[PDB]
DNA sequence: CAGCTAC
RNA sequence: CGCAAUAA
DNA sequence: GTAGCTGCTTTATTGCAT
């Protein structure tokens, strides 16, 4: 089906493993050379950056949320709120 | 409803179910000599239309099985009279937050 | 005969790429891959239609290395023969066996045998022929036939055609 | 490889591929019922020479278009000026589209987008399961024989007055060369 | 066993416990939807104690020389005083602070006050203490409208499930519910005043802390409940190296088989 | 060193998904193997060389997919083959719910 | 992983479809006839005959060859044979279900003993559930022993309605060993029921009674379960063990063939020769044995057919039995690379979630680290630094799926590396690691910690994050896993780092704390009694790391 | 009711022994064999034989057997299961896994 | 050897 | 390959 | 009322013999 960006019904907040997990990702492809989208401020460590990256919210990534039927929601690291 | 004292016959029973519509129950003296409603641990289930029910169900994205379900001839089951289909929602106490919302489809 | 059919194709792009300039290196190598294929259930892929309109969607991450995976959808035009099609086309090589015809990207190929007999392979010819009372056929000499069958091989449909039939012969 | 919107399900057994016949009988991915990408239902799409020549020659030029908004941050005659738009949009290793624009080129019926334009609202008024359509337009026709022979499907789905008729209307719209 | 028993079971972005079926097993994880190592015990005082005890703490009389806020504590004391359209909120809030009295004592017929519970409010008030190093002395300056009334805000945030419909923004009452009464128990004018004194600010703080302070308490759809609680029981399954009734290690198999002829029956009628 | 099955547990219970994956992956069996895209089966008599990849029995040549699964999984399905039971893989869902 | 790239696509099973397999598919698949019992030697040159192994099939000897399949061992999977029995054999498994079967239905004919027509029947074909279903079947019709030819409908008893015919009665089935009984019933008549025989009445039951009793019309069907042709699977599931070269090596499988074959051989050897009838069905049912021992071995009719040694045998079965087989063994846990285990002892100077780790291992595991121009240089540093000195690295694989051995390659101290190409390096300090002790039975029995090399070998972890594994010094060791993927650790350390499990989910309360002698300590230290002076009161400051520098 | 009591032992069981649990952990376990209908073991006899897929309930006590008949049976396994990817090798639906993550196109220019 | 289903 | 030990 | 069936904590370390 999918979903509308409106009507959207799970946390505004990212779960522990999205977060967990997109800095992983992140980290996985900025160590393989990716573009880097914020100023390494010296650092050069992926997983730093990344950490980085997401902390002035700039991942061009998007999450996808599914749900127990089938249906998934669609946020983005910018949109989630970065609580935890 | 019929409330026998001891017994019915396995050739009188053999016509309960031969005449829909209506539909005939039958329940023991002795195992309504006390409501078991009323017990301590029993919490009060309810019925739910063929709307709250096809409600609850588009609500939470669900199947018909997925649902938890409860005996047809469940104890209370019976209290209510329920049918192969129809919703129990059983609203009890909690130790982690008052009340608690929970629903049993019927086998 | 050409016809325009609706497809997709998923391509893996390595993080590398995930620039700016991303959605055109997906498109770019779409048409790498795309553009000069064959197919047997499409045959002759020839040209994606609307370049800027191709539908990206978001891709996703393939889990153990950034790769994401797009499933490019699109559009563009095909054609791939069938038997008991008649089309016409230009004459190529010709031989002892018969002559083949060109017809678009494919090639067709007639044999001695499905022609017509008062037509004989003309050895002494330069370039070689095949000649009837009143005709000469070869190389860029034009011809209509009717494709009798199709073969799909490697990234090429192949086929055989007569010009026995009535009306099916030079122009 | 490449997909195509139309999700047939296999059932283990592969067996019903029936053959290529021009009895209308063209492999399932070409019935005169597929499906659009916007999940839309869309008659076959098919297209005459020339009138293809035209498709191709458009996009194929609209990319040298759009191939350049991202750069600053006469039958013998064509021939020239499509080898040109090819070495520019194209991939050259694509020797297909070349010799595809050639024949497409040569052989080509007409010249206009309004020509075809017409050719096209003619023949379409049949019924014509589009790939007759496409046949009875870059098939140079005389008699309704030549036609109901070489296009088969045909022979009950018109009188031959009326084919010949829209045979005639073709021979003409036929722009020279 | 347990492990095979519950691998599948996980909290599902909707908020409902399932398995590989997609089969609720509980439609809020825990009946709450907490994760456990965001809770603590704590005591809701709206419920133990003595009825006279009780009236003291908790009531407000503005029209009442003996039974009123002093002057002391808030700051608009006396213009206060007698206010009938402020007694209705007073009065509005202490049938309130009642409605939860009897509501706890008819689930935890026990007395037993302490619970465990997402955030805590105790720490939360001592920490805005010292942080405002707020004097026992001086007057407030909080409406007796502000206090009252943010709070009943406080409470529409604590959102748990989210949803948009009825059953759901039902089910939402549902498994806050308790944590409210401790919140009610533990923000009534009274004590909020006289108790704690809280600036205007310190209570926004406060206010606002136990908030973000709770959503953070949600549980996470991705945890894997099913392995954890799992884990939970047959972990001081272990520990265990062993009034005369079939207990301990064989007593908890006995149970997990559903076993007809249990050694001990036993049968407590009152 | 093993990672049996009281390690497993463990990790699922972290969610630590991608790493549990890995350790049974990557530091263990890992294999790639190919499937007639119809009759979910190993067959596939693919030459990874000349691209070539029937089936035939099947006949393909077209529909063909390459999968990662561990060495003790191509094992244990072909045993499973050997006691003729046909476990299918498919590349996609269809049953849907 | 498994190395050479390959054109196909490339997707992650999503659904299984489990079935059962034709005789014809087999034939289909299968690649090889397999009609000679002998391994191979083509008159003993070694080598093998187009007989068993390989008579196409996967290979052995390190040789590409596999029906030009080449690939040679590692990346040709196994590729299956078939082998022609003489007459149908049950399938040990699903004898069980083949007798249930015939119960429900009749021979001659091949109909249900049930039908719409009655009621009892009919609630059964509701019950939606393929083996409910055929379970609630089977427990009504097993009594009913007269394929009827008319019944009472739904109107009158006064109306003997029709269907079906042939109302012959029907033998209850008992079963002995591998074959199936009935008596026919003045005076019992009882025959043995041949496996060509319900072979055939399964053949002729109806494409809707298939399905009313829990079977599949493209999968399953009943007609399968009695076995026609065998699926002979290739080396890599027997595979041998030959010592050096003139010396055997045969898997027990490949000897469990071997005999199905012979034994089948027999049988047509006798079909199409003296053939003293009743004296050739005591040999077809040796090969109902093998084919019925090669798939089972632990039946109750207990002749567990040893191979000469009193050795039992490995059936199939056998393999994938739960515990050390296969599935719970093999499947659902692994041994895995990347991991080490020696004596744990405490330490009461590494944070909570430090580890030490004794360079004697740093220099054993390893990490691949991508060149990336953020360590372009550091890792050519560890590169040249050899693998020996502690910092250092053991291998560099480039972009050409190639692997360069740091410690032999005659460019060791060489190698200019690639962006791109990948260092496998030492474990250095701070790469986390997923350090535990068994038996693992909490969430906190694994945790991640942070690695610190250092001298002697022991782990030596903290203390306070003891009482969570469970562990003391007894003479315990434990185990250490070090992540591979940029990603993986990721999850370790942002889920598992040590700091994070210190507040038990089952517990709602601290897992670790303060424990011996540092107790201890903090009650004596503690004491209104206590009391220190000056220059000790300064060197205690000293040791709090965050002290604020102000006596 | 009956819930009630099953927890009720449960809980009387960890709680003899001074050890803590909360709830929550009980509980759903309690409810686990719960829901279904009546009392479901937690044993090969009950909660094993269930609906769920093959391949799972095949990871534990009667294996082969369980197999057998899944292909007897033409079963279906959505792969949906802890276990079921474990054995194939690919990330379970858990945590980490339990959603998607995806390059938005878009948000990957407006960032520059 | 239970503890429990199947005959 | 099965046995026997032994650690915690 | 009697008979048949499947499982048994986790890793590790060593000797062993044919
Ligand atoms: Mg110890
Ligand atoms: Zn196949
Ligand atoms: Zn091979
Ligand atoms: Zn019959």
């Amino acid at each position: 089906k999918a979903i509308p960006k409106d009507q959207r019904a799970t946390t505004p907040y990212m779960t522990k493993y999205e977060r967990a997990r997109i800095l992983g990702t992140r980290a996985l492809q900025i160590s393989m050379n990716a573009p880097v989208f914020v100023d390494l401020e010296g650092e050069t460590d992926p997983l730093r950056i990344a950490m980085k990256e997401l902390a002035e919210k700039k991942i061009p990534l998007v999450i996808r949320r599914y749900l127990p039927d089938g249906s998934f929601e669609d946020w983005s690291v910018e949109e989630l709120i970065v609580d935890l | 409803i019929f409330v026998y004292q001891n017994n019915i016959t396995p050739s009188a029973m053999k016509l309960v179910p031969s005449i829909p519509p209506a539909t005939i129950e039958t329940f023991n003296e002795a195992a309504l000599v006390v409501n078991i409603t009323h017990h301590e641990l029993v919490p009060k289930h309810i019925r739910l239309s063929s709307d709250e029910k096809r409600e609850l169900l588009k609500r939470y994205r669900l199947k018909e099985s997925q649902l938890p379900r409860i005996q047809r001839a469940d104890p209370v089951a019976l209290y209510l009279g329920l049918k192969r289909g129809e919703v129990v929602k059983i609203i009890r106490k909690s130790e982690t937050s008052g009340r608690y919302a929970s629903y049993r489809i019927c086998m | 005969m050409f016809f325009i059919k609706d497809l997709s194709l998923n391509i893996t792009l390595h993080p590398s790429f995930f620039g700016p300039r991303m959605k055109q290196y997906l498109k770019t190598k779409l048409l790498e891959e795309v553009e000069g294929s064959c197919t047997g259930k499409f045959g002759y892929i020839l040209c994606v239609l609307d370049y800027d309109n191709i539908d990206i969607q978001r891709g996703r991450i393939l889990p153990t290395d950034g790769s994401a995976e797009f499933n490019v959808k699109y559009r563009a035009v095909v054609f791939k023969p069938f038997k008991g099609e008649v089309v016409d086309g230009t004459v190529v090589s010709c031989s002892q066996h018969g002559f083949e015809v060109q017809v678009g990207p494919m090639k067709v190929f007639v044999t001695k045998h499905l022609m017509p007999q008062d037509l004989t392979f003309n050895a002494g010819s330069n370039p070689p022929s095949y000649q009837s009372s009143e005709d000469v056929i070869t190389i860029k000499s034009r011809i209509r036939v009717k494709i009798e069958g199709c073969i799909s091989q490697v990234s090429s449909i192949h086929a055989i055609g007569s010009i026995k039939e009535d009306y099916l012969g030079a122009i | 490889s490449t997909s195509t919107f139309q999700t047939r399900r296999r059932r283990l057994k592969k067996v019903e591929e029936e053959e290529n016949a021009a009895t209308l009988q063209l492999g399932q991915e070409f019935q005169l019922k597929q499906i659009n990408h916007q999940g839309e239902e869309e008659e076959l799409i098919a297209l005459n020479l020339s009138e293809a020549r035209l498709v191709i020659k458009e996009a194929l030029v609209e990319r040298r278009r759009a191939f350049k908004r991202s750069q600053k941050k006469t039958r013998e005659k064509e021939l020239e000026s499509i080898d040109v738009l090819l070495e520019q949009t194209t991939g050259g290793n694509n020797k297909d589209l070349k010799n595809t624009m050639q024949y497409l080129t040569n052989f080509s019926r007409f010249r206009d987008q309004e020509t075809v334009g017409a050719v096209i609202q003619l023949l379409k008024s049949t019924g014509l399961h589009p790939f007759e359509v496409a046949q009875l337009g870059s098939l140079a026709c005389d008699t309704a024989d030549e036609a109901k022979t070489l296009i088969p499907s045909l022979n009950n789905k018109i009188s031959d007055d009326e084919l010949e008729r829209i045979l005639k209307e073709l021979s003409n719209l036929e722009t020279l060369y | 066993r347990l492990v095979k028993a519950l691998e599948d079971i996980m909290v599902h972005y909707d908020n409902t416990t399932r398995n590989s079926l997609g089969n609720v097993i509980q439609f809020i994880y825990g009946e709450d939807g907490m994760d456990a190592a965001h809770i603590e015990k704590q005591s809701l005082d709206t419920i133990g104690g003595s009825d006279a005890a009780f009236e003291k703490r908790y009531r407000v009389d503005l029209l009442n020389t003996d039974h009123t806020l002093d002057p002391s504590l808030l700051e608009s004391g006396s213009e206060i005083l007698g206010d009938l359209k402020l007694q209705v909120l007073l009065d509005e809030e202490y049938k309130q602070l009642v409605k939860d009295r009897k509501f706890l004592r008819e689930v935890f017929v026990d007395g037993e006050a302490n619970w465990p519970l997402p955030v805590n409010i105790r720490r939360i008030i001592q920490n805005a203490q010292q942080t405002f190093h707020i004097d026992h002395t001086k007057p407030s300056d909080l409406t007796i409208k502000d206090i009252v009334l943010g709070v009943k805000d406080l409470q529409e945030n604590l959102l748990v499930l989210r949803g948009k419909n009825e059953i759901i923004q039902n089910a939402q009452r549902d498994a806050v519910t308790l944590f409210c009464c401790l919140l009610r128990s533990r923000l009534a004018t009274r004590r909020v005043l006289q108790e704690y004194r809280l600036t205007k600010q310190a209570f926004d703080w406060v206010l606002s802390n136990i908030e973000a302070q709770f959503l953070r308490s949600v549980v996470h759809p991705g945890e894997m409940v099913g392995v954890l609680a799992a884990q939970s029981i047959g972990e001081p399954a272990t520990q265990m190296t062993l009034k005369k009734v079939t207990s301990g290690v064989p007593r908890l198999k006995e149970i997990l088989n559903v076993a007809k002829n249990m050694k001990t029956p036993s049968l407590t009628v009152y | 060193l093993r990672f049996g099955e009281m390690e497993r547990d463990c990790m699922i219970a972290h969610g630590a998904a991608s790493f549990l994956k890995e350790r049974l992956m990557e530091a263990s069996d890992a294999f790639r193997v190919h499937i007639c895209g119809i009759c979910g089966l190993m067959t596939v008599i693919a030459k990874l060389n000349h691209n070539q990849f029937e089936c035939k029995g099947c006949d393909n040549k077209i529909d063909i997919y390459q999968i990662h699964i561990p060495y003790a999984a191509k094992l244990l399905f072909q045993e499973l083959m050997a006691m003729n039971i046909t476990p299918r893989l498919y590349t996609d869902r269809s049953r849907d719910f | 992983v498994g190395q050479q790239y390959s054109s196909a696509p490339l997707r992650t099973v999503k659904e299984v479809q489990f079935g059962l397999f034709s005789p014809e598919e087999v034939r289909a698949i299968s690649v090889a006839k397999i009609r000679f019992p002998e391994t191979m030697d083509e008159t003993q040159t070694r080598a093998k005959i187009g007989g068993l192994n390989d008579p196409r099939l996967g290979s052995i000897d390190r040789n590409l060859k596999c029906q030009t399949c080449q690939e040679g061992m590692n990346e040709c999977p196994g590729h299956f044979g078939h082998i022609d029995l003489a007459k149908p054999v049950f399938h040990v498994g699903f004898i069980a279900k083949i007798k249930k079967v015939c119960e429900c239905v009749c021979m001659h004919c091949g109909k249900l003993l049930l039908d719409e027509h009655n009621e009892l029947m009919r609630q059964a074909l509701a019950i939606k559930d393929s083996k409910k279903r055929f379970a609630a079947i089977w427990t009504l019709c097993k009594t009913k022993m007269v394929c009827e030819t008319d019944v009472p409908s739904e109107d009158d008893p006064t109306q003997l309605v029709s269907r079906g015919g042939c109302g012959n009665t029907q033998p209850t089935i008992r079963k002995d060993g591998l074959k199936l009984v009935g008596s026919w019933k003045d005076e019992p008549e009882l025959r043995v029921l041949s496996t060509e025989e319900i072979l055939n009445i399964f053949k002729h039951i109806s494409v809707k009674d298939f399905t009313s009793l829990g079977f599949n019309e493209v999968f399953s069907r009943p007609e399968w379960m009695i076995l026609t042709c065998l699926p002979v699977p290739p080396p890599p599931v027997r595979p041998s063990i030959s010592f050096n070269e003139s010396q055997r090596g045969e898997d027990d499988l490949t000897f469990k063939l071997a005999d199905i074959l012979k034994a089948n051989i027999s049988l047509e050897t006798l079909e199409h020769n003296g053939a003293p009838h009743h004296a050739i069905e005591e040999a077809e049912s040796l090969l109902q044995f093998h084919v019925a021992t090669y798939m089972d071995n632990d039946i109750a009719g207990q002749p567990q057919a040893l191979q000469k040694s009193g050795r039992p045998v490995k059936s199939i079965r056998a393999r994938l039995k739960g515990k050390e087989g296969r599935i719970r063994g093999n499947l659902m846990g692994k041994r895995v690379d990347f991991s080490a285990r020696t004596v744990i002892s405490g330490d009461p100077n590494l944070e909570l979630d430090q580890v030490g780790v004794p360079k004697s291992i740093a220099k054993t595991l390893t990490y691949p680290e991508v060149v990336t121009p953020y360590n372009i240089d550091r890792l050519t540093q560890l590169v040249r630094n050899g693998p020996n000195e502690h910092p250092g690295a053991k291998y560099v694989i480039r972009d050409s799926g190639d692997r360069i051995d740091l410690r032999y390659s005659k460019r060791a101290g060489d190698i200019q590396l690639q962006y791109g190409w990948k260092v496998e390096r030492h474990i250095m300090d701070n790469d986390p690691v997923l350090f535990n002790r068994q038996p693992s039975l909490h969430k906190m029995s694994m945790m991640a910690h942070r690695v610190k090399v250092i001298p002697y070998s022991t782990f030596r972890l903290n203390l306070s994050v003891t009482s969570p594994y469970n562990a003391d010094f007894d003479g315990d060791e434990m185990n250490l896993h070090v992540p591979q993927s940029e990603e993986t650790r990721a999850e370790l350390s942002q889920l598992c780092a040590v700091p994070l499990q210190i507040v038990s989910p089952q517990s709602n309360k601290p897992c670790m704390g303060i424990v011996q002698d540092t107790l201890c300590g903090i009650r004596k230290l503690t004491l209104r009694d206590t009391f220190i002076e000056l220059d000790q009161v300064l060197n205690m400051l000293y040791w709090v790391p965050d002290w604020d520098g102000v006596i | 009711a009956g819930r009630a009591a099953l927890y009720k032992e449960v809980y009387n069981v960890i709680a003899s022994d001074g050890s803590y649990v909360n709830y929550r952990h009980m509980a759903l376990l309690v409810d686990v064999m719960t829901t279904q209908g009546g009392l479901t073991s937690v044993t090969r006899h009950g909660f094993n034989r269930s609906n769920t897929g093959a391949l799972m309930r095949c990871s534990f006590e009667e294996t082969v057997e369980i197999l057998f008949e899944a292909g007897a049976s033409a079963e279906l396994d959505d792969c949906r299961g802890v276990s079921e990817n474990v054995i194939l090798g690919q990330m379970a639906p858990i945590g980490t896994g339990a959603f998607d993550v995806m390059i938005d196109e878009e948000s990957l220019v407006k960032y520059m």
